[PDB]
């Protein structure tokens, strides 16, 4: 089925194939209509314009609320298998096939399309009931199929007789292709072609004389190969208009990016076009930058890159250059470059500027933080700090904005937790995103619907009800991940979580090989801190303490001037308080530990008031003053049972006083 | 695309708190008349981008009655000094 | 920290810590490249075809960073 | 030996075909007739040595006293004459070749072959005067020979009709696929349209038809430059280092 593939403005061997099955189904005469759920998986990719830009922007409305069949590729042998598969299929399958047979000529490819503007195609339905008279079904031109075969008509009368020609030739070619197929041995004989080739084959007006010369001239031309065939200029194999390579390009991307598919089929193809349809169909490119991220190719990733976004500025006459270099920025920050994406956004800053363009300046703000979410160590290096810009969006309009308030929210709540700020405003601050992203439809915006899972997941979690969080884990996506962050990002983020229960069930030989590969790989901040964080709890259970002292301090110092992360300032906290009370010196953990309890309690997280009430508890017990850490952790047993994870090392503390 | 307005409650709230120069491409220019292709309305550009079948289904439309319009003004047959233009024109006014 | 890949005729510099790309050229053919403390060492292709002929005059060229200019050995 | 040329791809490769031409290569001496058949006094291995090494610029050897050769020989080859003169223009010196094409057309009036040098040459000598002389004589002779529609937008482009001149580029690549050259042509009269949009495809397809261009390139890089685009042009400028590293302009 493979062959050279072209873009034809033309009227391509799989548009005659509905041509066929729309005649039939309004013919009327054979009794046979067409299921509905055919007609729309052929004609609607044919259907024009989707438009999909290459970043900053992730199926924002590609995706079909309905799952729908995967296009069809334009090779009689995927076309019929459609058919095939209803037990009475057969005979509707057989009516393609006979049709197909009965076309023998170009003449009678006039005959169809004659057929269908004079009688089948009409203006308007106020003709419809004036038309009882006919035998056959008359078709409006503003229904599904009527703006279809209006299409189609206008792509027959639109050129002259070298394009009827090339429809001929290739149908030939196109209808031979299937002969030397499986299929076909399958249906070499089934007498109702026959009968269905010999309904519209009537009428010939000749039997005698001309059938036999008019052989003659079908045969010369075909290739008998009986003597060396007539030269011709190569043809190609698969005729395609550019809308149907715009419906199989985007599932493609799609389906890959996260009813069975043929990949093989269609990156063949699409590795035949003549350089100029990819002019004409910049996508092609891109379409090789998605492969090239998966193998991480960096230079083979750039050039792809600034070959579609040379086409795409040309083509359309709005400016666009202002969108090309945060699609460069958001590559370089793929790579962790980081530096030079900065340097790449500054410029589009200054471009947005000329073009005195209100709308763009939202997008631009709008990928700001999205970097900088990706990146907090970067945001001192901006020309505005974050607390600018959700000021200036909150405010925005109140029109005309749609998503940005959902998207202004979350970076609040986002900073808002970071800032340790109390709980009641953080989480009024996620009521305000909860409320918007949900209100409009989520599940179009995949992406922010993802992230509200990630912040409430986070969020109850830092308050220790694992059972909240226990029902918003199973909506979060894996291995969905997110745009501008790397491309295995999600398999590190899979394998860290392996390496922390390999810790827990004591497999020091894995997590150990883990650490290796940490030293060496580019990974994302976020990542780096697990790592960090992950190093830290590994060699307290190895049992050398003198490095991770040393090591774990100097996490905490530079958790609080190069990021103001106070939640993971907290938990490096704890562990140096862990290392101090496990080397029966917990004494000097003391006056940390206190400072933190009355500065959380007006805080008022839960978790953290309890964690550190077990580890003041434990600091007493091995000072031989466990009577009275006995009293104290009596009155509070009732409140530190609500928190899961404590409960192993509460209850073990229990037997210890017994 | 909501707007924030299209979402019911939002909108609700705000009435109680109340109370494109184009310019050618390449496949726009042609190799014959140095003049390239101006759309004619929006339809033919799709987001911006001129669908090439589009274009060339107008230019097939212009020149397919320019062919039949050939005849008009200028030409002139021998012993008639007159163009069939005002042949017509003469005409219409013969029944109107 | 760059990571360097050497062609024919044409080295290929690729910022792994920071920045982004760097590429050079050469006067002439290469026939191996030698890795040494702060640079390359570069020896001439030697010969191609089956004639054998080969220059001794000089063959090697050494670069510290891709932008100044390249230097010759003393022996 | 044409379409053995356009095989050729790089200059390594040509030393490796020219010893083979050397060492294990000999005619048919039954076939020649005598005193020809011997590589030394051949004539088209000559040809072979002016033609490959320069065209593609590659390192000349056993060049020169072949090329005084072929002037005693042939003194009065056309063909030769105009590859003389090509010479000087390939080495940016405009004066000699004017002087060595001048000598073409007095005696080879009618050769649409390299006058699009020639022409070339006029453009950036200006005397629009000495230039309108040429597009109304070559003209005359017949618009479908690629050349004869290149000389013509030269001098439509010197007078600043941009929007005219565009269209005779694009006519001229039409007659023939292989003058890559009319691309970057095709592009500068873009800019000076103050479309830069219709521009940046412009160069771009001149570098897919071959990646080795170094007028493609750095026109390409200009056009992000003339907008505030300073860095997304630097991929364009640093890629045309590697063309021409010895050149001050870039």
């Amino acid at each position: 089925k493979y062959g050279p593939l072209g873009i034809t403005n033309f009227i391509t061997p799989y548009d005659l194939c509905i041509l066929i099955l729309i005649h039939a189904h309004c013919s009327q005469d054979n009794g046979i209509s067409v299921p509905t759920a055919v007609f729309l998986r052929l004609i609607s990719p044919t259907r024009p314009s989707l438009e999909w830009n290459p970043l900053l922007k992730d199926n924002s409305n590609l995706r079909s609320s309905s799952i729908v069949p995967p296009p069809v590729l334009p090779i009689l042998d995927n076309i019929i298998r459609i058919l095939l598969d209803d037990k009475d299929g057969n005979k509707i399958a057989l009516t393609l096939m006979g049709y197909l047979e009965a076309i023998n000529g170009l003449d009678s490819i006039n005959r169809l399309m004659m057929d269908l503007e004079k009688n089948c195609l009409v203006n308007n339905y106020r003709s419809m009931k004036m038309r009882t008279t006919s035998t056959r079904r008359q078709m409006t031109r503003a229904s599904f199929l009527g703006t279809f075969l209006s299409t189609c008509i206008r792509k027959y009368q639109i050129g002259d007789f070298e394009m009827r020609e090339t429809i001929w030739i290739n149908l030939q070619n196109f209808k031979t292709v299937f002969k030397h197929t499986p299929l076909w041995l399958r249906f070499k004989d089934n007498v109702h072609i026959q009968k269905v080739k010999n309904c519209l084959l009537a009428n010939d007006e000749i039997s005698v004389e001309d059938q036999q010369m008019v052989e003659f001239f079908q045969h010369f031309n075909n290739g008998n190969d009986a003597d060396s065939k007539t030269m011709n200029e190569e043809n190609y194999g698969t005729l395609i208009s550019i809308q149907h390579l715009q419906s199989i390009v985007n599932r493609q991307i799609v389906n890959w990016l996260d009813y069975e598919e043929q990949s093989g089929l269609v990156f063949d193809l699409l590795d035949t076009l003549s350089l100029n349809d990819a002019t004409k169909f910049p996508l092609i490119f891109i379409l090789k930058y998605l492969e090239a991220i998966k193998e991480n190719s960096y230079q083979t990733a750039l050039d792809s890159l600034h070959n579609y976004f040379d086409y795409k500025s040309t083509g359309n006459s709005q400016n666009y250059f202002h969108i090309s270099l945060l699609s460069l920025a958001t590559f370089h920050s793929s790579f962790n470059e980081c530096d030079a994406a900065i340097n790449s956004f500054e410029e589009a800053t200054r471009i947005a500027r000329e073009n005195k363009d209100m709308e763009t300046l939202n997008l631009i703000m709008i990928w700001i933080i999205n970097f900088i979410e990706v990146h907090p160590e970067y945001a001192n290096r901006f020309y505005i700090t974050v607390e600018q810009i959700i000021k200036y969006l909150k405010n925005s309009s109140d029109v005309e904005d749609a998503n940005i308030f959902s998207n202004a929210y979350k970076f609040e709540t986002l900073l808002s937790m970071v800032k340790e700020s109390k709980t009641a405003e953080v989480s009024s601050s996620l009521l305000k995103f909860m409320a918007i992203t949900l209100q409009n439809v989520p599940s179009q915006n995949f992406d922010l619907f993802q992230s509200l899972v990630s912040y409430e997941v986070k969020f109850w979690k830092e308050l220790g009800y694992e059972s909240i969080s226990d029902v918003y884990e199973k909506f979060l996506s894996k291995t969905s991940s997110s745009s501008l962050r790397n491309y295995d990002s999600s398999i590190i983020n899979q394998d860290i979580k392996v390496a922390f229960k390999a810790l827990e069930e004591d497999d020091f030989l894995k997590v150990k090989q883990y650490l290796l590969k940490s030293e060496s790989l580019e990974l994302d901040y976020d990542q780096k801190i697990n790592l960090k964080y992950l190093r830290v709890k590994y060699l307290v259970k190895i049992g050398d303490y003198d490095l991770s002292m040393r090591l774990i301090n100097q996490y905490v110092k530079e958790c609080c001037e190069e990021v103001a992360d106070s939640n993971w300032r907290f938990k490096f906290e704890i562990e140096s308080i862990n290392v101090l009370l496990l080397s029966d010196v917990g004494i000097r953990s003391l006056p940390k530990i206190i400072k933190l309890i009355d500065e959380y309690k007006e805080i008022g997280n839960p978790l953290r008031c309890v964690i550190l009430l077990l580890k003041l508890c434990e600091v007493l017990i091995q000072v031989g003053k466990s009577m009275e850490a006995e009293c104290l952790i009596s009155c509070n047993l009732s409140t530190i049972l609500e928190f899961p994870f404590v409960r192993k090392k509460t209850d073990e503390l229990l037997e210890s006083l017994s | 695309a909501r707007a924030l307005r299209d979402i019911s409650l939002f909108n609700d709230i705000r009435k109680d708190q109340n109370s494109v120069k184009y310019i050618p491409s390449l496949s726009a220019y042609n190799v014959f008349n140095e003049f390239p292709y101006y759309p004619t309305s929006a339809s033919q550009l799709l987001d911006g981008k001129l669908d090439e079948f589009l274009m060339l289904s107008e230019q097939y439309k212009s020149r397919l009655p320019k062919i039949r319009k050939l005849g008009w003004n200028r030409f002139k047959p021998i012993g008639i000094n007159k163009t069939m233009y005002e042949l017509e024109m003469l005409r219409s006014r013969a029944r109107a | 920290d760059c990571f360097v890949v050497v062609l024919s005729d044409i080295a290929h510099v690729y910022m792994l810590k920071n920045g982004g790309s760097t590429t050079v050229c050469f006067p002439f053919q290469i026939g191996n490249a030698f890795w040494y403390a702060n640079g390359v060492i570069l020896e001439r292709e030697t010969s191609a075809s089956k004639p054998i002929e080969f220059d001794l005059k000089h063959k090697y060229i050494t670069l510290t960073d891709p932008m100044a200019p390249f230097g010759l050995i003393s022996i | 030996w044409l379409e053995l040329m356009d095989c050729l791809q790089k200059v390594d490769d040509a030393l490796l075909l020219n010893n083979y031409l050397y060492q294990n290569f000999q005619f048919k001496f039954s076939e020649n007739l005598g005193s020809q058949r011997t590589i030394e006094f051949n004539i088209m291995i000559k040809f072979f040595k002016l033609k490959v090494f320069e065209e593609l610029n590659g390192q000349l050897e056993d060049y020169f006293e072949d090329l005084e050769f072929l002037l005693q020989v042939f003194p009065n080859f056309t063909f030769l004459k105009a590859y003389n003169a090509t010479i000087s223009y390939n080495n940016l010196d405009y004066v000699t070749a004017e002087s060595r094409f001048d000598d073409i057309v007095k005696q080879d009036p009618y050769r649409l072959n390299d006058l699009e040098t020639y022409s070339n040459i006029l453009y950036v000598m200006q005397k629009n005067s000495k230039l309108a002389y040429l597009a109304q004589f070559v003209s005359q002779i017949d618009r479908f020979r690629p050349e004869t529609c290149c000389i013509i937008a030269n001098y439509y482009s010197a007078r600043q009709e941009h929007e005219k001149s565009i269209m005779y580029f694009r006519r001229a690549l039409t007659l023939d696929k292989k003058t890559t050259n009319a691309w970057t042509l095709m592009g500068h009269e873009f800019v000076e349209l103050s479309n830069s949009h219709a521009a940046i495809e412009c160069y771009r397809r001149a570098v897919d038809i071959c990646p080795r261009d170094f007028k493609a390139w750095f026109g390409l890089g200009q056009a992000y430059a003339l907008l505030d685009m300073h860095l997304y042009s630097l991929y364009y400028f640093q890629k045309a280092c590697t063309l021409k590293p010895w050149d001050r302009r870039i």
